[PDB]
């Protein structure tokens, strides 16, 4: 059927170059009015280049002089070539037809392009430990920080698995010294402080890394 | 006009008095190209061409050599060594209608870009995909014009311009578009230098005593020298006497 | 240039629910518009072009209409799957302009948040470093203000924060704040609060400790 | 695009031989005095390099 399969996202260093591909079936790329769109973790979407069918290309300013856009016409597929490349060029890159007017109706699914000077690091994990005082009849939290890694992601489970009720772990934050943190907490009846066993467990691939954290109540 | 259906009128034999369109104060954009525009009277071409169409205010800027857009690739382009004057003016006032006015279409879908000076009036569906049009519309097959949305409350890049192109022409053929190379009163009695028709001279004019014919301009001498000539604006023939002169 | 400016930010509705998101622009752009509806981790869906067409397969409930300077669209019936975020484009301009984007979510009833503070832990201050956490657990709406106070000092610029997506049985959020100080920093003071406002709370409550005692 | 360097792009008469002019005055490219403030038809006498 009609798809954009598009690929070549990478980590890279800033400064760095980058091409991205972008092989179409259903649609002739050489036909078209073919963009490139890109979306930063947790933000909007930003239009990055456009060839006409004519061949005319146009850039937005963010990218103008670095990027280039280009087709393959026997391969029908669009390209993205990225030079001197920056952190805030971090993002999913879609590539996407174009009706004429601006309105994309094909979406390709994604490629992921991360731009950082960070050095690949597995995380500290420090115990979130349960306050002293909690309510005798009620509810207690804990948890795990993990503090300092790179590149996403991390995975966290508790209990090897055995506890999933009541667990929320957060997305996590890119701190201004580039690496990643992020914190893993459930809420558990007080009355099993004293009793059951909790422990966060982390695995982070990148690094090889693989954290066990018991984490318990703190005495004084 | 549409822009992509532009019209074109072909301007031949006449005199063309450019001092009504660098002294108007109704025009946005006036630019020229290879040419002076106060400068423009003294000169003769062999044909001038006036393009006009309307466009949007945000593409005016796409109507000068080696620009790039929807505008220049597929419905008005101009070569890199274009001679001639781009001319073109707000006209939301004429091309607005409340509801939408829809009657301005350009070209939004061509396979390659347009040549200079080339028209493209064609309704072929266009085929942006894999399988023929047959004629149909729907999808990868779609009708390759788009109307503009000229409504009164559009910010001024959306308002529509009318546009006028100007082309000027200098072929091996006679030029038959000049400008007005006006004149001055004549003064008698008195050594003056002197440029009629087509010739020029130094002397002193009088009232003369000769009968031209009505087809005669210029009298000549026995010895190959002009002799009396005859008035453009008046019907009155002159005599050239030369002006005294003589040893000291 | 136009701006492109998408009320609101977050909204939530219930479903069978009729929607409406606005876009204005900075100034008159015909119907020079399009919207787009994205889900978490998917590309972004064509619904509709030229601020009232909709596009083919596209249900009948999604709505655009609007000319000028304001445009909407109209959900009539919200479906489950029609919980996501919507983006306006301004649509044949040099610019190719988004709007900031809509997030349409669950309606629930209000809940306040059980609030819990945790100190550093003694194994990162021996690495020279000190973490504060402030756990805002299980309340809906969304919008909730922490404020950190150090010593009755309020901080500002050394948090960092992040919510989760509604939770898949009870739609509640849950918020996580963390503030970052040296060592050195965080034995100047004693002292240490997170003050959590939110519409489910009477008034704000407040969760501290003494850096020392236990 | 380097912009330092720049040409007269209009004077009221050809240079003289081995003449220099460096003179930033307004040129008046219509009938009305720009009385040294720039705009339509009152240009700036230099342009610069692509
Ligand atoms: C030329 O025009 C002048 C006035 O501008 C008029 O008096 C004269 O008769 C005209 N000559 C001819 C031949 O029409």
């Amino acid at each position: 059927e009609v798809q954009l399969l598009e690929s070549g996202g990478d980590l890279i260093q800033p400064g760095g170059s980058l091409r991205l591909s972008c092989a179409a079936s259903g649609v002739t790329v050489s036909s078209n009015y073919m963009s490139w769109v890109r979306q930063a973790p947790g933000k909007g979407l930003e239009w990055v280049s456009i060839i006409y069918p004519g061949g005319s290309t146009f850039y937005a300013d963010s990218v103008k002089g670095r990027f280039t856009i280009s087709r393959d016409n026997s391969k029908n597929t669009l390209y993205l070539q990225m030079h001197s490349l920056r952190a805030e060029d971090t993002a999913v890159y879609y590539c996407a037809r174009d009706l004429g007017s601006g309105d994309m109706d094909v979406w390709g699914k994604g490629t992921t392009v991360t731009v950082s000077s960070a050095s690949t690091k597995g995380p500290s994990v420090f115990p979130l430990a349960p306050s002293s005082k909690s309510t005798s009849g009620g509810t207690a939290a804990l948890g795990c920080l993990v503090k300092d890694y790179f590149p996403e992601p991390v995975t966290v489970s508790w209990n090897s698995g055995a506890l999933t009720s009541g667990v929320h772990t957060f997305p996590a934050v890119l701190q201004s010294s580039g690496l990643y943190s992020l914190s893993s907490v459930v809420t558990v009846p007080s009355s099993s402080l004293g009793t059951q066993t909790y422990i966060c467990n982390v695995n982070h691939k990148p690094s090889n890394t693989k954290v066990d954290k018991k984490v318990e109540p703190k005495s004084c | 006009a549409s822009v992509y259906a532009w019209n074109r009128k072909r301007i031949s034999n006449c005199v063309a008095d450019y001092s009504v369109l660098y002294n108007s104060a109704s025009f946005s954009t006036f630019k020229c190209y290879g040419v002076s525009p106060t400068k423009l009277n003294d000169l003769c071409f062999t044909n001038v061409y006036a393009d006009s169409f309307v466009i949007r205010g945000d593409e005016v800027r796409q109507i000068a050599p080696g620009q790039t857009g929807k505008i220049a690739d597929y419905n008005y382009k101009l070569p890199d060594d274009f001679t001639g004057c781009v001319i073109a003016w707000n006209s939301n006032n004429l091309d607005s209608k409340v509801g939408g006015n829809y009657n301005y279409l350009y070209r939004l879908f061509r396979k390659s870009n347009l040549k200079p000076f080339e028209r493209d009036i064609s309704t072929e569906i266009y085929q942006a995909g894999s399988t023929p049009c047959n004629g149909v519309e729907g999808f990868n097959c779609y009708f390759p014009l788009q109307s503009y949305g000229f409504q009164p409350t559009n910010g001024v890049g959306y308002q529509p311009y009318r546009v006028v192109v100007l082309s000027f022409e200098l072929l091996h053929a006679p030029a038959t578009v000049c400008g007005p190379k006006k004149s001055t009163n004549l003064v008698k009695n008195k050594c003056v230098n002197f440029n009629f028709n087509g010739l020029t001279g130094t002397g002193v004019l009088t009232e003369s005593n000769k009968k031209f014919l009505p087809f005669q301009q210029f009298g000549r001498d026995i010895a190959d020298t002009t002799d009396a000539v005859r008035d453009p604006q008046t019907l009155e023939i002159l005599d050239i006497t030369p002006c005294s002169f003589g040893g000291v | 240039d136009i701006v492109m400016t998408q009320s609101p930010s977050f909204l939530s509705a219930s479903v069978g629910d009729r929607v409406t998101i606005t876009c204005r622009a900075s100034q008159g752009i015909s119907s020079y518009l399009a919207w787009y509806q994205q889900k978490p981790g998917k590309a972004p869906k064509l619904l509709i072009q030229a601020a009232s067409t909709l596009q083919s397969g596209v249900p009948s409930r999604f709505s655009g209409s609007g000319s000028g300077t304001e445009f909407t669209l109209t959900i009539s019936s919200l479906q489950p799957e029609d919980f996501a975020t919507y983006y306006c484009q301004q649509l044949n301009s040099y610019r190719y302009t988004f709007g900031q984007g809509t997030k349409v979510e669950i309606k629930r009833t209000v809940a306040a948040p059980s609030v819990f503070i945790f100190p550093p832990s003694d194994e990162q201050l021996k690495s020279g470093t000190a973490s504060v956490v402030c756990l805002l657990n299980n309340f809906y709406p969304r919008e909730a203000k922490v404020q950190w106070k150090v010593d009755n000092a309020l901080q500002s610029g050394n948090s960092q924060e992040s919510v989760t997506e509604q939770d898949s049985k009870d739609s509640t959020y849950s918020l996580s704040s963390t503030l970052t100080l040296s060592k050195a920093d965080y034995e100047k003071h004693k002292v240490y609060a997170c003050e959590v406002t939110h519409q489910g709370l009477s008034s704000p409550v407040t969760k501290s400790f003494n850096r020392g005692e236990c």
